[PDB]
Protein backbone atom coordinates (compact mmCIF):
# COMPACT_ATOMS: atom_id res chain seq x y z
CA UNK A 1 0.00 0.00 0.00
CA UNK A 2 2.67 2.61 0.93
CA UNK A 3 4.69 1.59 -2.47
CA UNK A 4 0.90 2.25 -4.53
CA UNK A 5 0.72 5.31 -2.37
CA UNK A 6 4.14 6.63 -3.40
CA UNK A 7 4.19 5.46 -7.16
CA UNK A 8 0.39 7.43 -7.69
CA UNK A 9 2.62 10.48 -7.56
CA UNK A 10 -7.26 9.08 -14.18
CA UNK A 11 -9.23 9.60 -17.43
CA UNK A 12 -11.66 7.95 -15.76
CA UNK A 13 -12.38 10.38 -13.57
CA UNK A 14 -12.12 13.09 -16.22
CA UNK A 15 -14.55 10.98 -18.35
CA UNK A 16 -17.42 11.07 -15.08
CA UNK A 17 -17.12 14.93 -14.49
CA UNK A 18 -17.88 15.64 -17.89
CA UNK A 19 -20.49 13.82 -17.23
CA UNK A 20 -21.50 15.55 -14.00
CA UNK A 21 -20.97 18.73 -16.07
CA UNK A 22 -23.74 17.28 -18.53
CA UNK A 23 -27.01 18.84 -18.11
CA UNK A 24 -29.16 15.28 -17.94
CA UNK A 25 -30.98 15.42 -21.37
CA UNK A 26 -28.14 14.28 -23.39
CA UNK A 27 -28.62 12.27 -26.78
CA UNK A 28 -25.94 9.51 -27.75
CA UNK A 29 -25.39 8.84 -31.49
CA UNK A 30 -23.60 5.58 -31.51
CA UNK A 31 -23.00 3.23 -34.31
CA UNK A 32 -20.93 0.53 -33.98
CA UNK A 33 -19.75 -2.64 -36.60
CA UNK A 34 -21.82 -5.75 -35.77
CA UNK A 35 -21.60 -9.30 -37.92
CA UNK A 36 -23.95 -10.49 -40.29
CA UNK A 37 -11.75 -10.14 -43.40
CA UNK A 38 -14.84 -11.65 -41.81
CA UNK A 39 -18.19 -10.70 -42.54
CA UNK A 40 -19.89 -7.66 -40.65
CA UNK A 41 -22.31 -4.53 -41.37
CA UNK A 42 -22.52 -1.66 -39.37
CA UNK A 43 -25.33 -0.73 -36.53
CA UNK A 44 -27.02 2.89 -35.30
CA UNK A 45 -27.93 3.07 -32.26
CA UNK A 46 -29.31 6.30 -29.77
CA UNK A 47 -29.58 6.69 -26.99
CA UNK A 48 -31.89 9.17 -24.90
CA UNK A 49 -30.74 10.05 -21.75
CA UNK A 50 -34.42 10.95 -20.79
CA UNK A 51 -38.02 10.89 -21.75
CA UNK A 52 -37.95 14.16 -22.24
CA UNK A 53 -35.80 14.14 -25.28
CA UNK B 1 -13.67 8.32 -74.41
CA UNK B 2 -16.20 9.89 -76.59
CA UNK B 3 -14.17 12.31 -78.61
CA UNK B 4 -13.77 12.44 -82.00
CA UNK B 5 -10.21 12.37 -84.27
CA UNK B 6 -9.40 15.73 -85.49
CA UNK B 7 -7.42 16.94 -88.15
CA UNK B 8 -4.22 16.49 -86.20
CA UNK B 9 -5.45 12.95 -84.22
CA UNK B 10 -3.29 10.99 -86.38
CA UNK B 11 0.08 12.72 -84.81
CA UNK B 12 0.90 11.04 -81.29
CA UNK B 13 4.03 12.49 -80.50
CA UNK B 14 7.37 13.23 -82.24
CA UNK B 15 9.47 9.92 -83.63
CA UNK B 16 12.96 10.02 -82.17
CA UNK B 17 15.89 7.71 -81.46
CA UNK B 18 18.32 7.52 -78.26
CA UNK B 19 20.73 9.81 -80.77
CA UNK B 20 17.35 12.27 -81.70
CA UNK B 21 18.23 10.52 -85.66
CA UNK B 22 14.79 11.55 -87.20
CA UNK B 23 12.74 8.37 -88.73
CA UNK B 24 11.02 7.79 -91.63
CA UNK B 25 7.17 7.24 -90.08
CA UNK B 26 7.08 6.95 -86.70
CA UNK B 27 4.55 7.90 -83.95
CA UNK B 28 2.33 9.52 -86.87
CA UNK B 29 4.40 11.56 -88.50
CA UNK B 30 6.17 11.07 -91.71
CA UNK B 31 9.28 12.96 -93.85
CA UNK B 32 10.41 16.22 -92.99
CA UNK B 33 13.76 15.24 -91.17
CA UNK B 34 15.24 18.25 -90.58
CA UNK B 35 12.08 20.21 -89.31
CA UNK B 36 11.51 16.80 -86.86
CA UNK B 37 14.91 16.92 -85.35
CA UNK B 38 14.43 20.66 -85.35
CA UNK B 39 11.54 20.31 -83.19
CA UNK B 40 13.68 17.15 -81.09
CA UNK B 41 16.32 19.56 -79.69
CA UNK B 42 13.85 22.39 -79.10
CA UNK B 43 11.95 19.80 -76.88
CA UNK B 44 14.64 18.81 -74.93
CA UNK B 45 15.72 22.45 -74.54
CA UNK B 46 12.69 23.31 -73.36
CA UNK B 47 12.68 19.95 -70.79
CA UNK B 48 15.65 20.87 -69.51
CA UNK B 49 14.62 24.40 -69.17
CA UNK B 50 18.01 26.04 -67.86
CA UNK B 51 18.12 28.83 -70.01
CA UNK B 52 15.01 31.31 -70.15
CA UNK B 53 13.24 33.08 -73.12
CA UNK B 54 14.31 31.37 -76.40
CA UNK B 55 12.24 31.48 -79.56
CA UNK B 56 11.49 29.46 -82.76
CA UNK B 57 9.48 30.39 -85.67
CA UNK B 58 8.54 27.35 -87.46
CA UNK B 59 8.28 28.54 -91.46
CA UNK B 60 6.88 26.99 -94.34
CA UNK B 61 4.42 26.80 -96.94
CA UNK B 62 0.70 25.62 -96.69
CA UNK B 63 -0.16 21.96 -95.50
CA UNK B 64 3.77 21.20 -94.75
CA UNK B 65 2.86 20.29 -91.23
CA UNK B 66 3.51 23.42 -88.92
CA UNK B 67 0.69 22.86 -86.84
CA UNK B 68 1.34 18.75 -87.10
CA UNK B 69 4.71 19.72 -85.61
CA UNK B 70 3.48 22.04 -83.22
CA UNK B 71 0.88 19.36 -81.94
CA UNK B 72 3.42 16.72 -82.04
CA UNK B 73 5.75 18.39 -79.97
CA UNK B 74 3.15 19.26 -77.63
CA UNK B 75 2.42 15.77 -77.06
CA UNK B 76 5.85 14.73 -76.67
CA UNK B 77 6.73 16.95 -74.03
CA UNK B 78 3.45 14.67 -72.32
CA UNK B 79 1.28 16.40 -68.84
CA UNK B 80 3.73 17.81 -65.81
CA UNK B 81 4.57 20.59 -68.59
CA UNK B 82 2.28 23.24 -69.33
CA UNK B 83 1.80 23.77 -73.14
CA UNK B 84 0.23 27.09 -73.88
CA UNK B 85 -1.61 27.02 -77.71
CA UNK B 86 -3.01 30.19 -78.76
CA UNK B 87 -4.32 31.60 -81.55
CA UNK B 88 -2.51 35.64 -83.26
CA UNK B 89 -5.94 37.20 -83.17
CA UNK B 90 -6.59 35.93 -79.31
CA UNK B 91 -4.84 38.45 -77.69
CA UNK B 92 -7.72 40.73 -78.98
CA UNK B 93 -9.44 41.76 -76.34
CA UNK B 94 -12.27 44.51 -75.47
CA UNK B 95 -11.24 44.34 -71.51
CA UNK B 96 -7.64 44.02 -71.10
CA UNK B 97 -4.76 45.33 -73.52
CA UNK B 98 -3.07 43.18 -75.88
CA UNK B 99 0.07 43.47 -73.50
CA UNK B 100 -1.67 42.39 -70.72
CA UNK B 101 -3.03 39.61 -73.09
CA UNK B 102 0.58 38.89 -73.69
CA UNK B 103 1.72 38.48 -69.92
CA UNK B 104 -1.47 36.61 -69.00
CA UNK B 105 -0.70 33.78 -71.85
CA UNK B 106 3.31 34.58 -70.80
CA UNK B 107 2.78 33.11 -67.01
CA UNK B 108 0.03 31.00 -67.98
CA UNK B 109 2.65 28.50 -69.49
CA UNK B 110 5.02 28.45 -66.43
CA UNK B 111 4.50 26.22 -63.16
CA UNK B 112 5.55 25.75 -59.72
CA UNK B 113 5.23 22.65 -57.92
CA UNK B 114 4.84 23.65 -54.20
CA UNK B 115 5.65 20.84 -51.78
CA UNK B 116 3.45 20.95 -48.53
CA UNK B 117 3.89 18.15 -46.22
CA UNK B 118 0.64 16.68 -44.56
CA UNK B 119 -0.10 14.41 -41.42
CA UNK B 120 -3.61 12.65 -42.74
CA UNK B 121 -4.61 9.97 -40.20
CA UNK B 122 -7.07 7.31 -41.44
CA UNK B 123 -8.71 4.23 -40.77
CA UNK B 124 -11.93 2.41 -40.61
CA UNK B 125 -14.35 3.87 -38.03
CA UNK B 126 -15.41 1.16 -35.66
CA UNK B 127 -16.99 3.18 -33.18
CA UNK B 128 -18.19 7.13 -33.50
CA UNK B 129 -19.82 7.67 -30.35
CA UNK B 130 -20.80 11.14 -30.17
CA UNK B 131 -22.83 12.52 -26.93
CA UNK B 132 -24.78 15.19 -28.34
CA UNK B 133 -26.18 17.56 -25.33
CA UNK B 134 -29.11 18.64 -27.67
CA UNK B 135 -19.54 17.59 -26.65
CA UNK B 136 -17.89 14.52 -25.96
CA UNK B 137 -17.16 12.08 -28.31
CA UNK B 138 -14.54 9.03 -29.20
CA UNK B 139 -13.38 7.96 -32.50
CA UNK B 140 -12.06 4.56 -32.87
CA UNK B 141 -9.96 4.31 -35.84
CA UNK B 142 -9.20 0.36 -36.96
CA UNK B 143 -6.13 -0.44 -39.68
CA UNK B 144 -5.51 -3.87 -41.00
CA UNK B 145 -2.49 -4.28 -38.50
CA UNK B 146 -3.64 -1.94 -35.55
CA UNK B 147 -5.82 -0.11 -33.85
CA UNK B 148 -6.73 2.81 -31.58
CA UNK B 149 -9.02 5.25 -29.87
CA UNK B 150 -9.42 8.85 -30.06
CA UNK B 151 -10.72 11.29 -27.44
CA UNK B 152 -12.54 14.07 -30.18
CA UNK B 153 -12.62 17.33 -29.26
CA UNK B 154 -15.96 19.99 -29.09
CA UNK B 155 -15.16 20.99 -32.81
CA UNK B 156 -13.90 18.04 -34.04
CA UNK B 157 -17.51 16.38 -33.11
CA UNK B 158 -19.42 19.19 -34.78
CA UNK B 159 -17.07 18.48 -38.21
CA UNK B 160 -17.68 15.05 -37.77
CA UNK B 161 -21.56 16.46 -37.09
CA UNK B 162 -21.07 18.14 -40.52
CA UNK B 163 -20.04 15.37 -42.88
CA UNK B 164 -22.15 12.29 -41.83
CA UNK B 165 -19.56 9.23 -40.64
CA UNK B 166 -21.16 6.21 -40.03
CA UNK B 167 -19.23 3.02 -38.31
CA UNK B 168 -17.27 1.24 -41.30
CA UNK B 169 -16.17 4.03 -43.41
CA UNK B 170 -13.24 4.59 -44.90
CA UNK B 171 -12.23 8.39 -43.77
CA UNK B 172 -9.15 10.37 -44.07
CA UNK B 173 -8.53 12.80 -41.59
CA UNK B 174 -6.16 15.56 -42.16
CA UNK B 175 -4.42 16.33 -38.53
CA UNK B 176 -3.23 19.98 -39.33
CA UNK B 177 -7.12 21.53 -40.33
CA UNK B 178 -9.21 18.05 -39.63
CA UNK B 179 -11.08 18.31 -42.83
CA UNK B 180 -13.27 15.38 -43.30
CA UNK B 181 -13.01 13.21 -46.09
CA UNK B 182 -14.33 9.83 -46.94
CA UNK B 183 -13.88 7.77 -49.36
CA UNK B 184 -15.90 5.18 -48.75
CA UNK B 185 -17.38 2.08 -46.69
CA UNK B 186 -16.21 -1.47 -45.71
CA UNK B 187 -19.30 -2.90 -45.38
CA UNK B 188 -23.10 -2.83 -45.45
CA UNK B 189 -25.24 -1.09 -43.10
CA UNK B 190 -27.33 -3.86 -40.94
CA UNK B 191 -28.84 -5.40 -44.17
CA UNK B 192 -32.13 -4.11 -42.90
CA UNK B 193 -32.31 -0.56 -43.53
CA UNK B 194 -34.71 -0.39 -47.04
CA UNK B 195 -32.60 2.21 -48.23
CA UNK B 196 -28.62 3.43 -48.91
CA UNK B 197 -27.36 0.52 -51.07
CA UNK B 198 -23.54 0.88 -52.17
CA UNK B 199 -20.48 -1.01 -52.71
CA UNK B 200 -17.63 -1.76 -50.52
CA UNK B 201 -14.22 -0.16 -51.01
CA UNK B 202 -10.67 -1.95 -50.21
CA UNK B 203 -9.74 -1.74 -46.42
CA UNK B 204 -7.17 0.87 -44.93
CA UNK B 205 -3.40 0.92 -45.01
CA UNK B 206 -1.90 -0.89 -41.86
CA UNK B 207 -0.18 1.75 -40.86
CA UNK B 208 -3.12 4.23 -41.79
CA UNK B 209 -3.54 5.19 -38.09
CA UNK B 210 -1.23 8.17 -38.62
CA UNK B 211 0.67 8.89 -41.52
CA UNK B 212 3.82 11.16 -40.65
CA UNK B 213 5.22 13.19 -43.80
CA UNK B 214 2.75 12.72 -46.46
CA UNK B 215 3.99 14.76 -49.41
CA UNK B 216 1.47 16.57 -51.73
CA UNK B 217 3.12 18.06 -54.38
CA UNK B 218 0.44 21.04 -55.21
CA UNK B 219 1.18 22.12 -58.84
CA UNK B 220 -0.31 25.75 -60.06
CA UNK B 221 0.92 28.16 -63.15
CA UNK B 222 2.49 31.90 -62.82
CA UNK B 223 -1.31 32.66 -63.56
CA UNK B 224 -2.03 33.06 -59.41
CA UNK B 225 -1.85 36.37 -59.67
CA UNK B 226 -5.58 36.05 -60.67
CA UNK B 227 -5.61 34.88 -56.51
CA UNK B 228 -4.16 38.58 -56.02
CA UNK B 229 -5.50 41.15 -58.14
CA UNK B 230 -8.94 40.88 -56.71
CA UNK B 231 -10.36 39.78 -53.13
CA UNK B 232 -13.07 36.88 -55.16
CA UNK B 233 -10.26 35.55 -57.47
CA UNK B 234 -12.66 32.43 -58.97
CA UNK B 235 -14.62 34.81 -61.25
CA UNK B 236 -11.13 35.81 -62.91
CA UNK B 237 -9.89 32.27 -63.02
CA UNK B 238 -13.16 30.66 -64.42
CA UNK B 239 -15.15 33.35 -66.73
CA UNK B 240 -14.20 36.96 -66.05
CA UNK B 241 -11.45 38.19 -68.48
CA UNK B 242 -11.68 41.31 -67.18
CA UNK B 243 -8.42 41.26 -65.21
CA UNK B 244 -6.55 44.50 -65.57
CA UNK B 245 -4.64 44.12 -62.36
CA UNK B 246 -2.19 46.95 -61.29
CA UNK B 247 1.38 45.21 -62.80
CA UNK B 248 2.76 46.58 -59.47
CA UNK B 249 3.23 45.10 -55.97
CA UNK B 250 1.48 41.86 -58.09
CA UNK B 251 3.65 40.77 -60.51
CA UNK B 252 7.20 41.31 -59.26
CA UNK B 253 5.89 40.89 -55.52
CA UNK B 254 4.69 36.92 -57.06
CA UNK B 255 8.21 36.44 -58.76
CA UNK B 256 10.23 37.79 -55.32
CA UNK B 257 8.03 34.93 -53.71
CA UNK B 258 8.66 32.06 -55.99
CA UNK B 259 12.21 32.66 -55.98
CA UNK B 260 11.99 33.17 -52.23
CA UNK B 261 9.95 29.99 -52.12
CA UNK B 262 12.66 28.08 -55.00
CA UNK B 263 15.59 28.89 -52.74
CA UNK B 264 13.90 27.98 -49.58
CA UNK B 265 12.92 24.68 -51.22
CA UNK B 266 8.91 24.85 -51.12
CA UNK B 267 8.53 24.91 -54.62
CA UNK B 268 10.18 24.14 -57.85
CA UNK B 269 9.79 26.29 -61.31
CA UNK B 270 9.11 24.26 -64.32
CA UNK B 271 9.01 26.67 -67.40
CA UNK B 272 6.25 25.60 -70.47
CA UNK B 273 5.77 26.31 -73.88
CA UNK B 274 3.54 28.96 -75.40
CA UNK B 275 3.11 28.20 -78.93
CA UNK B 276 1.19 31.16 -80.95
CA UNK B 277 -0.24 30.17 -84.32
CA UNK B 278 -0.26 32.46 -87.06
CA UNK B 279 1.59 34.69 -85.26
CA UNK B 280 1.38 37.32 -88.22
CA UNK B 281 -1.82 38.34 -87.04
CA UNK B 282 -0.34 39.97 -84.15
CA UNK B 283 0.10 44.09 -84.25
CA UNK B 284 3.35 45.70 -84.18
CA UNK B 285 2.33 46.47 -80.92
CA UNK B 286 2.90 43.12 -79.53
CA UNK B 287 6.14 41.72 -81.77
CA UNK B 288 7.20 44.98 -79.51
CA UNK B 289 6.23 43.41 -76.59
CA UNK B 290 6.93 40.30 -77.58
CA UNK B 291 10.63 41.35 -78.04
CA UNK B 292 11.82 42.96 -74.46
CA UNK B 293 8.90 40.30 -72.79
CA UNK B 294 11.11 37.22 -74.05
CA UNK B 295 13.92 38.65 -71.83
CA UNK B 296 12.60 38.31 -68.26
CA UNK B 297 13.33 35.19 -66.49
CA UNK B 298 10.48 33.36 -66.48
CA UNK B 299 9.96 33.74 -70.29
CA UNK B 300 8.74 30.40 -71.39
CA UNK B 301 9.93 28.74 -74.65
CA UNK B 302 8.12 31.05 -77.52
CA UNK B 303 7.19 28.60 -80.17
CA UNK B 304 5.87 30.42 -83.71
CA UNK B 305 4.36 29.65 -86.99
CA UNK B 306 4.18 31.52 -90.00
CA UNK B 307 2.34 30.68 -93.06
CA UNK B 308 4.07 33.65 -95.52
CA UNK B 309 6.87 35.27 -96.95
CA UNK B 310 7.58 38.86 -97.66
CA UNK B 311 3.69 40.30 -95.85
CA UNK B 312 2.92 43.97 -94.51
CA UNK B 313 3.12 43.97 -90.06
CA UNK B 314 -0.02 44.49 -89.07
CA UNK B 315 -0.90 47.92 -87.51
CA UNK B 316 1.78 49.68 -90.18
CA UNK B 317 2.46 49.78 -93.58
CA UNK B 318 6.60 48.93 -94.35
CA UNK B 319 6.60 44.64 -95.24
CA UNK B 320 8.58 42.57 -93.22
CA UNK B 321 9.59 38.84 -93.86
CA UNK B 322 7.01 36.49 -92.11
CA UNK B 323 5.32 39.82 -91.32
CA UNK B 324 7.18 39.89 -88.12
CA UNK B 325 9.14 43.02 -87.87
CA UNK B 326 13.16 42.38 -88.62
CA UNK B 327 14.04 43.02 -84.71
CA UNK B 328 11.91 39.57 -83.46
CA UNK B 329 13.19 37.82 -86.45
CA UNK B 330 16.29 37.76 -86.30
CA UNK B 331 16.24 37.49 -82.45
CA UNK B 332 14.69 34.02 -83.32
CA UNK B 333 15.52 31.36 -85.12
CA UNK B 334 13.48 30.34 -87.74
CA UNK B 335 12.89 26.19 -88.78
CA UNK B 336 11.73 25.90 -92.49
CA UNK B 337 9.54 22.32 -92.99
CA UNK B 338 10.13 21.36 -96.71
CA UNK B 339 6.94 20.48 -98.99
CA UNK B 340 6.02 16.54 -98.81
CA UNK B 341 6.99 14.68 -101.78
CA UNK B 342 4.36 11.49 -102.96
CA UNK B 343 5.80 8.85 -101.07
CA UNK B 344 5.30 10.60 -97.84
CA UNK B 345 2.05 11.84 -99.11
CA UNK B 346 0.72 8.22 -99.47
CA UNK B 347 2.55 7.07 -96.28
CA UNK B 348 0.36 10.28 -94.70
CA UNK B 349 -2.78 9.35 -96.35
CA UNK B 350 -2.66 5.81 -94.79
CA UNK B 351 -1.62 6.79 -91.93
CA UNK B 352 -4.78 9.16 -91.64
CA UNK B 353 -7.31 5.74 -92.86
CA UNK B 354 -5.73 4.27 -90.15
CA UNK B 355 -6.30 6.63 -87.41
CA UNK B 356 -10.25 7.18 -89.31
CA UNK B 357 -10.04 2.73 -88.96
CA UNK B 358 -10.88 2.87 -93.06
CA UNK B 359 -9.62 1.00 -95.68
CA UNK B 360 -9.31 1.56 -99.43
CA UNK B 361 -7.52 -0.31 -102.27
CA UNK B 362 -4.45 0.41 -104.07
CA UNK B 363 -5.58 2.01 -106.59
CA UNK B 364 -7.67 3.88 -104.68
CA UNK B 365 -4.53 5.02 -102.17
CA UNK B 366 -2.39 5.80 -105.82
CA UNK B 367 -5.06 8.03 -106.94
CA UNK B 368 -5.72 9.53 -103.65
CA UNK B 369 -1.92 10.03 -103.37
CA UNK B 370 -2.07 12.10 -107.02
CA UNK B 371 -4.90 14.06 -106.28
CA UNK B 372 -3.71 15.25 -103.08
CA UNK B 373 -0.12 16.07 -104.66
CA UNK B 374 -2.07 18.15 -107.11
CA UNK B 375 -4.27 19.86 -104.70
CA UNK B 376 -3.71 19.52 -101.44
CA UNK B 377 -3.04 17.51 -98.52
CA UNK B 378 -5.80 18.28 -96.03
CA UNK B 379 -8.48 17.90 -98.88
CA UNK B 380 -6.88 14.54 -99.65
CA UNK B 381 -8.11 13.78 -95.90
CA UNK B 382 -11.29 15.18 -96.58
CA UNK B 383 -11.67 13.06 -99.60
CA UNK B 384 -10.69 10.12 -97.73
CA UNK B 385 -13.59 11.26 -95.30
CA UNK B 386 -16.06 11.41 -97.95
CA UNK B 387 -15.23 8.16 -99.88
CA UNK B 388 -15.38 6.16 -96.95
CA UNK B 389 -19.06 7.75 -96.03
CA UNK B 390 -20.04 6.89 -99.71
CA UNK B 391 -18.27 3.53 -99.76
CA UNK B 392 -20.42 2.99 -96.34
CA UNK B 393 -23.79 4.05 -97.48
CA UNK B 394 -22.67 1.68 -100.87
CA UNK B 395 -22.63 -1.26 -98.42
CA UNK B 396 -18.95 -1.87 -99.54
CA UNK B 397 -16.09 -3.14 -97.58
CA UNK B 398 -13.73 -0.84 -98.86
CA UNK B 399 -12.79 2.53 -100.58
CA UNK B 400 -12.51 1.16 -104.59
CA UNK B 401 -11.67 4.26 -106.98
CA UNK B 402 -15.20 4.37 -108.21
CA UNK B 403 -15.95 6.10 -104.67
CA UNK B 404 -13.18 8.65 -104.31
CA UNK B 405 -13.56 9.78 -107.98
CA UNK B 406 -17.17 10.25 -107.52
CA UNK B 407 -16.62 12.07 -104.21
CA UNK B 408 -13.99 14.32 -106.05
CA UNK B 409 -16.78 15.49 -108.40
CA UNK B 410 -19.58 15.86 -105.65
CA UNK B 411 -16.81 17.70 -103.44
CA UNK B 412 -14.60 20.58 -105.05
CA UNK B 413 -11.29 22.07 -104.16
CA UNK B 414 -10.49 25.82 -104.49
CA UNK B 415 -8.88 25.53 -108.11
CA UNK B 416 -11.90 23.97 -109.17
CA UNK B 417 -14.46 25.97 -107.25
CA UNK B 418 -12.12 29.71 -108.79
CA UNK B 419 -12.56 27.85 -112.22
CA UNK B 420 -16.42 27.41 -112.03
CA UNK B 421 -16.21 30.64 -110.59
CA UNK B 422 -16.31 32.82 -114.47
CA UNK B 423 -19.96 33.24 -113.79
CA UNK B 424 -19.21 36.30 -112.22
CA UNK B 425 -21.67 35.58 -108.85
CA UNK B 426 -20.74 39.01 -107.32
CA UNK B 427 -17.78 41.17 -106.29
N1 LIG C 1 4.10 15.46 -91.57
C1 LIG C 1 2.75 15.34 -91.65
N2 LIG C 1 2.15 14.19 -91.31
C2 LIG C 1 0.81 14.05 -91.39
N3 LIG C 1 -0.02 15.02 -91.81
C3 LIG C 1 0.45 16.23 -92.18
C4 LIG C 1 1.90 16.46 -92.12
N4 LIG C 1 2.09 17.73 -92.54
C5 LIG C 1 0.88 18.25 -92.84
N5 LIG C 1 -0.11 17.36 -92.62
C6 LIG C 1 -1.56 17.60 -92.85
O1 LIG C 1 -1.74 18.76 -93.67
C7 LIG C 1 -2.82 19.56 -93.19
C8 LIG C 1 -2.31 20.95 -92.91
O2 LIG C 1 -0.93 20.84 -92.60
P1 LIG C 1 -0.43 21.18 -91.12
O3 LIG C 1 -0.06 19.88 -90.44
O4 LIG C 1 -1.43 22.13 -90.51
O5 LIG C 1 0.89 22.02 -91.48
P2 LIG C 1 0.72 23.59 -91.78
O6 LIG C 1 0.54 24.21 -90.41
O7 LIG C 1 1.99 23.94 -92.50
O8 LIG C 1 -0.53 23.64 -92.64
C9 LIG C 1 -3.30 18.95 -91.89
O9 LIG C 1 -4.60 18.37 -92.09
C10 LIG C 1 -2.29 17.88 -91.55
O10 LIG C 1 -2.96 16.70 -91.09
Amino acid sequence: NLRSLETYEADKKKQVHKKRKCPGPIITYHSVTVPLPPARCSRTFITFSDDAT
Amino acid sequence: RIERIGAHSHIRGLGLDDALEPRQASQGMVGQLAARRAAGVVLEMIREGKIAGRAVLIAGQPGTGKTAIAMGMAQALGPDTPFTAIAGSEIFSLEMSKTEALTQAFRRSIGVRIKEETEIIEGEVVEIQIDRPAKVGKLTLKTTEMETIYDLGTKMIESLTKDKVQAGDVITIDKATGKISKLGRSFTRARDYDAMGSQTKFVQCPDGELQKRKEVVHTVSLHEIDVINSRTQGFLALFSGDTGEIKSEVREQINAKVAEWREEGKAEIIPGVLFIDEVHMLDIESFSFLNRALESDMAPVLIMATNRGITRIRGTSYQSPHGIPIDLLDRLLIVSTTPYSEKDTKQILRIRCEEEDVEMSEDAYTVLTRIGLETSLRYAIQLITAASLVCRKRKGTEVQVDDIKRVYSLFLDESRSTQYMKEYQDA
